[PDB]
């Protein structure tokens, strides 16, 4: 039918053979390919003791307009706000390239989780803390991950 | 002719004589992806976004490329787009091409 459906079926068939390392438990209703759920499983401190549920919401015009990512699990990060909104440049409207696939978007998201971008933050308080004293930031983020994060898969 | 070719955007293959070859690059695009991309670019983006959805070429920063590119794209858009979108193409083209770098 639509370009979104063809393109997202293509992307899913490529992910289902090559499962992604830090994005797991991907759930998509074949009757509504425009919403994906999954579990972000980070590799590095301060986030590597928890996991984070996210939702990817594709517009009907995908791939000609970008998806949006929302964290459902709370996370302590300068570029993710308290409502789970994520500022991810590769999927900003001004940067979006229709050739970009979701695997690259997830890789970009994991790189942001690994290395915050405090120059363009959604939480300026955490961005200051990350820049001035990361060791303190890292301890705060680990505790927040322990207190409010999800259990990691095996 | 009728041998199948994968769409560079959506990954689905159709007979080549149904597909849209972009004259400026070697990408083959299916008619639906072609129409959606260029319609959305016209209605929601800028005329500098009227480039290939799969590879992003041509480079519209070279003014010597514009007449060749847009006059050839014109003919493909007339067959592909709804009449209102094709008219919008001409309106935007008449308003000019922002020259990035
Ligand atoms: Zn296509
Ligand atoms: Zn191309």
């Amino acid at each position: 039918s639509m370009a979104a459906s063809r393109r997202l079926m293509k992307e899913l068939e490529e992910i289902r053979k090559c499962g992604m390392k830090n994005f797991r438990n991907i759930q998509v209703d074949e009757a509504n390919l425009l919403t994906w759920q999954g579990l972000i499983v980070p590799d590095n401190p301060p986030y590597d003791k928890g996991a984070f549920r996210i939702e990817i919401n594709f517009p009907a015009e995908y791939p000609f307009k970008p998806p949006k990512i929302t964290f459902k699990t709370k996370i302590y990060h300068p570029n993710i706000d308290e409502k789970g909104q994520v500022c991810l440049p590769v999927i900003s409207a001004e940067n979006w390239k229709p050739a970009t696939k979701t695997d690259q978007v997830i890789q970009s998201l994991i790189a942001l989780v690994n290395d915050p971008q405090p120059e363009h933050p959604l939480r300026a308080d955490l961005a200051e803390e990350y820049s001035k004293d990361r060791k303190k930031f890292c301890k705060n983020a680990e505790e927040f991950t322990k207190k409010y994060g999800e259990k990691r898969p095996v | 002719g009728s041998e199948f070719q994968e769409c560079a955007v959506c990954g689905w293959a159709l007979p080549h004589n149904r597909m849209q070859a972009l004259t400026s690059c070697e990408c083959t695009i299916c008619p639906d992806c072609f129409r959606q991309h260029f319609t959305i670019a016209l209605k929601e983006k800028h005329i500098t976004d009227m480039v290939c959805p799969a590879c992003g070429r041509p480079d519209l920063t070279d003014d010597t490329q514009l007449l060749s590119y847009f006059s050839t794209l014109d003919i493909q858009l007339r067959e592909s787009l709804e009449p209102d979108a094709y008219a919008l193409f001409h309106k935007k083209l008449t308003e000019g091409v922002l020259m990035r770098d």
